[PDB]
RNA sequence: GGGGCCUGACUGCGAGGCCUGCAAGCCGAGCAGGGGCGAAAGCCGGGCCUAGUGAACCGGUGGUCCCGUGUGGAAGGGCCA
RNA sequence: CUGGUGUUGGCUCUUGGUCGCGCCUGCGUAGGAUAGGUGGGAGCCUGGCGCCGGUGAAAUCCACCCUGGCGCGGCUGGGGGCCUAACCCUCGGAUGGGGGGACAGCGCUUGGCGGGCAGUUUGACUGGGGCGG
RNA sequence: GCGUAGGGUUAGGCGGGACCUAAGGUGAAGCCGAAAGGCGUAGCCGAAGGGCAGCCGGUUAAUAUUCCGGCCCUUCCCGCA
RNA sequence: CGUAGGGAAACCGAGUCCGAACAGGGCGCGUCCGCGGCCGUGGACCCGAAACCGGGCGAGCUAGCCCUGGCCAGGGUGAAGCUGGGGUGAGACCCAGUGGAGGCCCGAACCGGUGGGGGAUGCAAACCCCUCGGAUGAGCUGGGGCUAGGAGUGAAAAGCUAACCGAGCCCGGAGAUAGCUGGUUCUCCCCGAAAUGACUUUAGGGUCAGCCUCAGGC
RNA sequence: GUGGUUCGUGGAGCCAUGGGGGAAUCUGGGCGGACCACCGCCUAAGGCUAAGUACUCCGGGUGACCGAUAGCGCACCAGUA
RNA sequence: GAGCCGGUAGCGGGCGUGGAUCCCUGGAUGUCCGAAUGGGGGAACCCGGCCGGCGGGAACGCCGGUCACCGCGCGCGCGGGGGGAACCUGGGGAACUGAAACAUCUCAGUACCCAGAGGAGAGGAAAGAGAAAUCGACUCCCUGAGUAGCGGCGAGCGAAAGGGGACCAGCCUAAACCGUCCGGCUUGUCCGGGCGGGGUCGGGGGCCCUCGGCCGAAUCCCCAGCCUAGCCGAA
RNA sequence: UUCAUG
RNA sequence: GCCCGGAUAGCUCAGUCGGUAGAGCAGGGGAUUUUUAAUCCCCGUGUCCUUGGUUCGAUUCCGAGUCCGGGCACCA
RNA sequence: CGCGGGGUGGAGCAGCCUGGUAGCUCGUCGGGCUCAUAACCCGAAGGUCGUCGGUUCAAAUCCGGCCCCCGCAACCA
């Protein structure tokens, strides 16, 4: 997917099982295949002027923290570079 | 999610009525319609900079 | 076959063998604890005998003077059933 | 495909667990008598007795309240709406206009369906092998 | 037609490029992908398709719509009207 | 490493453990090199797979499609129309003419390959001759392009995809694996088997015992 | 929900983190292998940090390394025909 | 320091003890392609624009500059782009094999692909390790040890502590607070934004009055020494 | 209102 | 292996949320009866699974046990 | 030629549970109805349970095995 303020997606195994499970009886595993857990992504739209992010939606309050700002500069037309490099 | 209210609204009305609205209600209606701001500590003392200039300065 | 009394269809072991490629399988006098039966000698560690079964592993269940990840304890293990 | 939550909101109409609240509920007898279970048991309104007498248990008053049901409300879980701001599709290009609309899309996760795809297994003696045993 | 050496391929007009697009590429913008990259608007590339000014004869050992002979024609630039 | 071992362990110790047991029984004392035999993991004695997977390279053959060009000699049948006539109330309809339609007919190029013959270390890793099928169409073909490996493409045969496709080729994992077949290279001397039992997803293999050899002790 | 570590769900801590809930800043917070209470240990969610180590296209020397089928695939005009 | 004009052998043609040939170092020219970078491209070719130059000329020419794209700060400027036999880190990541079948597992986080980076990379100063009123960054080697363990408890995989060594080193930042300044507003004795000053278990820091106080870089110029040509070298 | 044949 | 529900007549079942035991079908008898059904009226085949227990008296409530119908779950 | 499946009343079939408790429809016989046959109604009755041998207290039941009948196979060459 993407990143915009966070780290990219990861790679998981699956690890199926078909058992009772230790606290009942004998356990097992079955098949270790690669689920590819694409991280939660939401196109958020903010009004710096018209700006759009692909933010992680556990980081929507973080991008509203980034919008609750006044970084002294007017419009070149696009400008998320000064919103993302004046991030901490 | 607490917001300081700046306008009348039905079932949450007074200015400074810091009501725990739902997050989508905050970040989708009130924040693009000016009716409320997020009640962090810095914006809470920015509210307080007006509360000190209004409430104890009418009297 | 019948009658009486019962629980030895015990717990610890077990010299010695049989057998076998190992693993298994089988017999086992004797000693102790504690009983059964009998007056006592003795016999009884399942059935007249050879079939009626299943290594391991992983679990369960009941105990246990064992281990308990610094220490006390639990989790979970072991051990015995 | 599907539930849960995320993005994901607003305002309403209704079904249970609920926390206590309480006008109230319990009825084969002998008995003024809209009869519950257990205890306090010497009366309590401006007009009602308890021992009046008989009971497995005496009643009044008043709790613990059981069994519910009725409503009054917060912790509520649901299913039905209407809205528009998320979101999506759009529109002789629009900070806007529609329309869908908290649904879809998409994230995780639960369960399912799943030869569409994949990794494999499909024993041995066997008077060849298979069938049979 | 093999070996050695030497010659030989002459274009404003023929075919391409200083022109154009088709399929398809590439691709600013924009989108999406873990990265490689995959798309994609405009644009550009893309050709025996469109468009564009030439015919006839001779010459050596080889070239000739190129060289040369005749006639014609095209673009551009400058000057005059 | 070895000097202490038992036990699952706490632990105890020439003892330990099972146990109530001071019955019984189980178990109870060298290294470092060199060299050799052998074994383990190594590719492990060498050759050889069919294959599997990763990354690439190919649609100049062929299969399809897209764009753009071309090609199809010649005859023949004679459709709809159209024209005139017949007909009728008007028509439908029916005649002649005209017209030129067709996955129409015969047929060359062209495409193909039906039957036979030749060819068979060929002329040719698919040919030649005779004969055939289509030949104005679902045609053929040049150019420009697209699609690719469990994928393309397929008027479907599992065909085609660079001369062998039930999953291309090349490199890499990779010296894959092979209980299989082949092969194993100087000389002498001594001793010398087995093809049986048990067990095997085991029957051509293996573990153990049987038979064999070597060294030591008796 | 998974990966890493010896750890394959196990008694699963720890380190990372894709989803969801979601704090405090020293009477904070994490860790000492479920967890809990004592005793310790240590400060996450910001970054840099030589040195020693791996390597060998390269240059040099070294060889109980090869001597043209060997040694690199090439001692030669070879990654050539 | 006397022969040369490369692998010369041949035209004979020159050139050198006023110093050549060579070798090293530093420049210059480096056509065209290539990250290719003006645009196109079927690489080594075409087609340009702007400026400056040669009826050589206004048209075609040629020369010499400059013309990609991206990232960083104020039209303006410094980097990046690709390559490299291996080595390394991160993102992905098999399968044959082995388990005498096989699926968990193993092969293996191997090969391979991608990114990045450099002479190394990585990691790194403790929210560490785990039994010691202990060790004190990280890395590497040997031990630990095939141990502890993990394990269809099969196949197999397999640490870490401790302990020897090498090497040695610690540091910057909001472990808040003060001023600065484009603007924020409800002109607030104030929100966040850039710096700057503070700040790094006389447990830390900022703020409040005693008792005042310089060690040394990883950074920088230096210098040996090292190479990159060689030279003298006994009989 | 049922019900086949000599 | 746990988890539900049930044991009521010859059979299938409801239970005033303790004060009375019941349907429906079957069986029989009776009425009409061309045929058999259908219809009509009336009776039963009844320790309400077994005991223990709580209550004044138990199908009801409580536990145990047995058969009894399932639901899931592993299955070394 | 080898598996597996049946044999039960005149016929077609239930069956029969570790073995002891055998039937259903039609057919049959007798009656009733009918002028008479159908149909219908009422009473019963009928079977060595494929032969055979086996363990059994006892076989139709269970174990073989043999004869008819059924369903299957009889493939790779
Ligand atoms: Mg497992
Ligand atoms: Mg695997
Ligand atoms: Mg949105
Ligand atoms: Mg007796
Ligand atoms: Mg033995
Ligand atoms: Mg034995
Ligand atoms: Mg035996
Ligand atoms: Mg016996
Ligand atoms: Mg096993
Ligand atoms: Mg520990
Ligand atoms: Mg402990
Ligand atoms: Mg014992
Ligand atoms: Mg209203
Ligand atoms: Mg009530
Ligand atoms: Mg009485
Ligand atoms: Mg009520
Ligand atoms: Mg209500
Ligand atoms: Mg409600
Ligand atoms: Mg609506
Ligand atoms: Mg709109
Ligand atoms: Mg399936
Ligand atoms: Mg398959
Ligand atoms: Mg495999
Ligand atoms: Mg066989
Ligand atoms: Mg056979
Ligand atoms: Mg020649
Ligand atoms: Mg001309
Ligand atoms: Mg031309
Ligand atoms: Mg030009
Ligand atoms: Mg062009
Ligand atoms: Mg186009
Ligand atoms: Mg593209
Ligand atoms: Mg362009
Ligand atoms: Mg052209
Ligand atoms: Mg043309
Ligand atoms: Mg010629
Ligand atoms: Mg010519
Ligand atoms: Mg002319
Ligand atoms: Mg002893
Ligand atoms: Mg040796
Ligand atoms: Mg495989
Ligand atoms: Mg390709
Ligand atoms: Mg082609
Ligand atoms: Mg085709
Ligand atoms: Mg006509
Ligand atoms: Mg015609
Ligand atoms: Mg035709
Ligand atoms: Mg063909
Ligand atoms: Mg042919
Ligand atoms: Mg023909
Ligand atoms: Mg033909
Ligand atoms: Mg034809
Ligand atoms: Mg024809
Ligand atoms: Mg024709
Ligand atoms: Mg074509
Ligand atoms: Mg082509
Ligand atoms: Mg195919
Ligand atoms: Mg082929
Ligand atoms: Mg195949
Ligand atoms: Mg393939
Ligand atoms: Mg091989
Ligand atoms: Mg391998
Ligand atoms: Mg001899
Ligand atoms: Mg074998
Ligand atoms: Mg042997
Ligand atoms: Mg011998
Ligand atoms: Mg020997
Ligand atoms: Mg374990
Ligand atoms: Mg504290
Ligand atoms: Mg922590
Ligand atoms: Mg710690
Ligand atoms: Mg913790
Ligand atoms: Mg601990
Ligand atoms: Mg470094
Ligand atoms: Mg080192
Ligand atoms: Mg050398
Ligand atoms: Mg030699
Ligand atoms: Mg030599
Ligand atoms: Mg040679
Ligand atoms: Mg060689
Ligand atoms: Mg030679
Ligand atoms: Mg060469
Ligand atoms: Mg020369
Ligand atoms: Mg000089
Ligand atoms: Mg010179
Ligand atoms: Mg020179
Ligand atoms: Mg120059
Ligand atoms: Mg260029
Ligand atoms: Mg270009
Ligand atoms: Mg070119
Ligand atoms: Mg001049
Ligand atoms: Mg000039
Ligand atoms: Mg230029
Ligand atoms: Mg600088
Ligand atoms: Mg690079
Ligand atoms: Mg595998
Ligand atoms: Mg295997
Ligand atoms: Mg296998
Ligand atoms: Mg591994
Ligand atoms: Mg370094
Ligand atoms: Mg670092
Ligand atoms: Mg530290
Ligand atoms: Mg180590
Ligand atoms: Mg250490
Ligand atoms: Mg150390
Ligand atoms: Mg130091
Ligand atoms: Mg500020
Ligand atoms: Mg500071
Ligand atoms: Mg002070
Ligand atoms: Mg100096
Ligand atoms: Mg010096
Ligand atoms: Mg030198
Ligand atoms: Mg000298
Ligand atoms: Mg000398
Ligand atoms: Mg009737
Ligand atoms: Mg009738
Ligand atoms: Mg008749
Ligand atoms: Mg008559
Ligand atoms: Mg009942
Ligand atoms: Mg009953
Ligand atoms: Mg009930
Ligand atoms: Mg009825
Ligand atoms: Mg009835
Ligand atoms: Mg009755
Ligand atoms: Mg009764
Ligand atoms: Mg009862
Ligand atoms: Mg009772
Ligand atoms: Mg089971
Ligand atoms: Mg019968
Ligand atoms: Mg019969
Ligand atoms: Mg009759
Ligand atoms: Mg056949």
């Amino acid at each position: 997917s993407g990143k915009r303020p966070i780290v990219a997606n990861s790679i998981q195994r699956r690890g199926k099982a078909k058992r009772e499970g230790g606290v009942g009886k004998k356990t097992t595993g079955i098949s270790k295949r690669r689920q590819y857990p694409n991280l939660q992504k939401v196109r958020v739209r903010v009004a710096g002027q018209e700006i759009t992010f692909r933010v992680a939606a556990s980081h929507i309050p973080k991008v509203y923290e980034l919008v609750e700002r006044a970084k002294g500069l007017k419009l070149e037309g696009l400008s998320p570079k000064e919103i993302k490099k004046e991030l901490l | 999610m607490k917001v300081i209210l700046l306008e009348p609204l039905e079932n949450l009305g007074d200015v400074g009525q810091v009501v725990d609205v739902k997050p989508g209600y905050a970040r989708n209606y009130l924040l693009p319609r000016g009716l409320a701001v997020l009640a962090t500590e810095s914006n809470l003392k920015a509210l307080e900079a007006r509360i000190r200039a209004q409430a104890k300065r009418l009297a």
